């Protein structure tokens, strides 16, 4: 990951997270997903 | 109406008799004979694609 001293760790995907997303992307995902509602898939899973 | 009737954990007041949703349609009801809070959910549906 050496790039002549430039550091791209923040934008490069992070293998540590289960989702292969950069640290920047994780901040974006959490901050805006407020009204994303439930991902229960609207099956019988959400009884109520 | 037609739907799937399930036991509801949503408590009712002793005077409460039926529960209604945002759309002003009955979603939870109390059985007349045996007083239990029953949830009402419409039967599953969806679009079909070929
Ligand atoms: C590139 O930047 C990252 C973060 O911007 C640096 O990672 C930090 O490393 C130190 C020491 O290893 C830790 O104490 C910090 O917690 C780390 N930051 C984060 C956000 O995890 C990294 O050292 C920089 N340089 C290289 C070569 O990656
Ligand atoms: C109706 O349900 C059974 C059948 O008699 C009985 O236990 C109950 O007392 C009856 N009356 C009422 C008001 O539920």
């Amino acid at each position: 990951k050496y790039f002549g001293g430039f550091n791209f760790s923040q934008i490069l995907p992070d293998p540590s997270k289960p989702s292969k997303r950069s640290p920047i992307e994780d901040l974006l995902f959490n901050k805006v997903t407020l009204a994303d509602a439930g991902f229960i898939k609207q099956y019988g899973d959400c009884l109520g | 109406g037609t739907g799937v009737l399930t036991e509801s954990n949503k408590k009712f007041l002793p005077f409460q008799q039926f529960g209604r949703d945002i759309a002003d349609t009955t979603d939870a009801v109390r059985d007349p004979q045996t007083l239990e809070i029953l949830d009402i959910t419409p039967c599953s549906f969806g679009g079909v694609s070929v």
